[PDB]
């Protein structure tokens, strides 16, 4: 009971749940005398969910492949900071990889007290 | 100004009127001609990239509006200015090598 | 600098000896006050800079400024992978890319 | 040729600015003392920050309330630069309570009085309400130390709590300043001028003695020698 | 006049003379009309081979280190050393290019 | 660079024979638990953790450090490899 | 939650090398540490150093000895790096006679005995006399901090006299490196290194803790505001 926790009564992960990689988010039984065929969180994935969707046969406006009864959908939402190794650029062509975050007390600063926010090596003009 | 205009991305009263009602969802405005329009609001929503793209009201209500006014705003959007990044302080200088 | 001035401070003994420096340097006009070359650095763009680890100045000015800067949708976050064993083809039953 | 003992003083600006002068000091020693002082207190002075937040009928961060102009990411984002100060040392945490109905503008001293908990910045702006509008909201307050961000600590009281970044420091600001000072016939002889800007939840003054203490406390480090 | 390299460097770190003021130090037994930087990387090159005879052999010290110089230690120490050796003084070169950038201004 | 690697070079003829001896007496090592070592008890490669130093898994590194003691003896043609497998175990079962 | 108390760790190489770990420290303070109590070593060690020397028959630094293979300059520079001990806390400045005549070599230990005074290091060499060479020489040697250049002090007992760079400092180099550790989950702590190179007086272990003195001493300067502005 503890990997199913956040599904509800109809086997779907509910809304405001996170998730992280190797959680179940729609379960999923298959004839083999039924085996698990759950869907889950892949690795390096995760965050909260925060949308399903269930679209049914017979539903208006749905044109569903033959053979499917049902289909589900799940959006899963992330608050993505800045990190080691992720891009910055401005409009003029210069790009790179932030390799280095800093606390406050070891950036250079104004003699006022204002540090920097971002060096940038001269070589590359 | 105009790139975030033509994009179609954020929203602009259509008439001069007044605002009715503000939400971050809805924004109800009645124009001159006396009729109500509500503009709903996308929020949250999942580009073909994964972006999220959602449009946050401008407005508060009884403020008057003139035409062409923006009304929300919408991704990569400040007061109607594209807003692709930020304002940083910044030195140009080597630093350890890092 | 009248922000500095009104507030009761003079020129620092790090800004002097930066100042000696670019005077060496070449960047200011022998002959005038700190406050002047200190305005002439700052017209060139350049300020006097401290490190935050020792206290000490850069031994020269630095050009400092705002800078618009955007973050690119290549984020490492969605390209870290890694693999020991997994899926492998039907055909010539090796690893799936 | 000793110097003598140099002279302090103390000069102050309502609960969030300081200015501390000594002088006269021996040359190069103003930076000695200045930079290690300025680093712990941009580093290392607890206070106070916002760890949790609950809202009735919101689920997580990426959701808007009907009658709220604001999303929950703003308001989240507004409510990271609530100043609370505790009156007892032994308070550890708090949860503070807003109740409110639109139409209004939903600011800091909307919050119901907690004992022993101040808030010293009562206008900053909330949230703003509309008619039909409602907004009730329990924020967890914390102590601590440094920058933790909310997938750290993942702090939360009930189930549909959203975990917010802490930034516990109460220092803005740190900055020195080394002049040119003499005493009789000796030149060249520092005098050192620490500017500290604070959020009012701490003062400079209780700022910088905590900095010399932990100064104090680690230099104590040096005093057991061990074979290697 | 400086006795020896530690007193030219300490006058360094007192501001009395910079890294790039031509002075006259005494070093192995000899009276260098050279500047405290130049007497610096010698020293750095004689502590990361761990031989002061050797490196003094591999410098060229009346000269400015540039590319062409770098490498052609490089190569020197390579022969002379082994590459154990030649990665300890990279490595030292390394740190040492970068912490004085970093100062440069 | 690995502790010893030009003494290691200089010790052969290619530096392919090397890698060869190397691997050879790191499996030798691994197939025998170590106990067919030929450093003393106190030459032994060792590895730090929080419990305290204890051996070296890594055989290769057993291997390099052996052979820099220049105990063992390589070449092509020195013993049948069934006899040499079979008093090996003898030895060290 | 505040962490466990640091491992101080000493290797100590005779009297003229050290070295000093401390370990793990909280992110940011290696530097915060090693930085105030580098300048403090290399500035503010009490220790000292030749001063002033006169030499008859020798009218500048540039000049020349007749009988001594070494100019002026050469013997100055040996003076520089003369090791004086003084043991009594009452005696601040000593003036060294030196007497010497014949083909010599004349070291530090050939310098007139003086009372409270020790040399530390007699076998370092002052010049050579040849056939018909004479060094009478008198060196004036006081107690100070740091460096301090002739003509700063310019100090001269008579007027022949020669000023000497005072390198005061017994503390020849000091270095020291900060480098990333981790204990336990946490993983950006410091551990702090620090090398000292002194001349012998003083031992690196005694330098570095008269430094961590001076600075809790400067220290206890920040508790009595006399002035109240």
């Amino acid at each position: 009971e503890a990997a199913l926790r956040d599904l509800d009564e109809e086997g779907v992960v509910r809304i405001g749940a996170e998730v992280k990689p190797g959680d179940i988010l729609v379960g999923r039984t298959s004839f083999k005398d039924v085996k698990d065929t759950s869907l889950r969180v892949p690795p390096g994935e995760g965050g909260i969910v925060v949308r399903t969707v269930r679209l049914r046969r017979g539903d208006p406006g749905v044109e569903l492949k033959p053979g499917v009864r049902e289909v589900v959908r799940v959006y899963v939402a992330q608050k993505r900071k800045l990190q080691v190794g992720d891009k910055l650029a401005n409009r003029h062509g210069n790009k790179g990889v932030v390799a280095k975050i800093l606390p406050v007390e070891d950036m250079p600063h104004l003699p006022d007290g204002t540090p920097v926010d971002v060096i940038l090596n001269p070589l590359g003009v | 100004e105009r790139v975030v205009r033509d994009s179609l991305a954020a929203l602009y009263a259509e008439e001069d009127g007044e605002v009715a009602k503000v939400d971050g969802n809805r924004i109800v405005v009645r124009y001159e001609d006396g009729r109500l329009v509500e503009y709903p609001l996308r929020r949250f929503y999942r580009s073909n990239q994964g972006t999220a793209l959602d449009q946050r009201p401008r407005v508060v209500v009884g403020q008057r509006v003139r035409k062409g006014d923006l009304l929300a705003d919408g991704p990569a959007s400040e007061n109607g200015f594209l807003a692709l990044g930020q304002n940083v302080l910044v030195a140009i200088m080597p630093f350890d090598g890092y | 600098f009248g922000k500095r001035k009104g507030e009761g401070f003079g020129v620092d003994k790090r800004e002097v000896e930066v100042l000696r420096r670019a005077e060496k340097l070449g960047l200011v006009t022998p002959g005038k006050t700190p406050e002047e070359q200190l305005k002439e650095l700052f017209l060139q763009g350049k300020v006097v800079l401290y490190d935050g680890r020792t206290g000490e100045p850069i031994e020269g000015p630095i050009v400092v400024g705002q800078m618009f800067i955007m973050k690119l949708y290549h984020m490492v976050e969605d390209k870290m992978h890694a693999r020991s064993t997994g899926p492998y083809s039907l055909i010539t039953q090796q690893p799936l890319g | 040729s000793k110097l003598k003992a140099p002279v302090f003083t103390v000069r102050t600006q309502g609960r969030e600015y300081g200015e501390f002068v000594l002088e006269p000091l021996e040359r190069g020693f103003g930076v000695t003392l200045g930079n290690p002082l300025r680093r712990i207190l941009l580093s290392s002075i607890p206070g106070t920050a916002v760890t949790s937040v609950y809202i009735e009928d919101v689920l997580h961060e990426f959701s808007t309330i009907p009658g709220v102009k604001e999303d929950v990411v703003e308001i989240i984002l507004n409510l990271k630069e609530l100043v609370v100060r505790f009156l007892n040392p032994s308070l550890q945490t708090v949860t503070l309570l807003l109740k409110a109905e639109g139409p209004k503008e939903v600011k800091a001293r909307d919050f119901l009085p907690v004992a022993d908990v101040e808030i010293m910045n009562p206008d900053l702006h909330i949230a703003t309400l509309e008619e039909g509008g409602r907004l009730n909201m329990e924020v967890r307050v914390d102590r601590g130390v440094g920058y933790v961000p909310a997938e750290k600590h993942g702090i939360k009281d009930r189930i549909n709590a959203i975990p917010v970044d802490a930034v516990f420091s109460p220092v803005r600001r740190v900055a020195f300043q080394v002049e040119d000072t003499r005493l009789g016939q000796r030149t060249d002889l520092d005098k050192l001028t620490l500017r500290i800007w604070t959020d009012g939840s701490v003062t400079p003054l209780e700022a910088l003695n905590q900095a010399v203490e932990i100064l104090r406390e680690h230099l104590t480090y040096f005093s057991n020698p061990q074979a290697a | 006049v400086f006795a020896n390299p530690d007193e030219a460097l300490l006058a360094v770190a007192h501001g009395i003379v910079d890294l790039q003021d031509v002075v006259t130090v005494r070093y192995m037994g000899k009276r260098l009309e050279t500047s405290p930087g130049r007497i610096l990387f010698a020293r750095i090159v004689a502590e990361a081979v761990e031989d002061e005879k050797v490196a003094w052999e591999l410098i060229q010290l009346d000269v400015p280190q540039e590319k062409n110089s770098l490498k052609d230690l490089v190569y020197q120490a390579f022969l002379r050393l082994g590459m154990e050796k030649t990665a300890r003084l990279l490595d030292a070169l390394k740190y040492y290019g970068f912490t004085f950038s970093t100062t440069s201004g | 660079a690995e502790p010893g690697i030009d003494k290691l070079f200089g010790m052969v003829d290619s530096k392919y024979r090397l890698t060869v001896v190397v691997a050879k007496r790191a499996q030798q090592l691994l197939r025998h638990g170590f106990k067919n070592t030929v450093l003393e008890p106190e030459e032994r490669p060792k590895m730090q953790t929080l419990e305290g130093l204890f051996d070296d898994p890594n055989a290769v590194t057993w291997a390099m450090k052996e052979l820099l003691t220049g105990r063992l003896v390589f070449g092509e043609n020195l013993v049948p490899e069934d006899r040499l497998q079979k008093e090996m175990e003898r030895l060290y079962p």
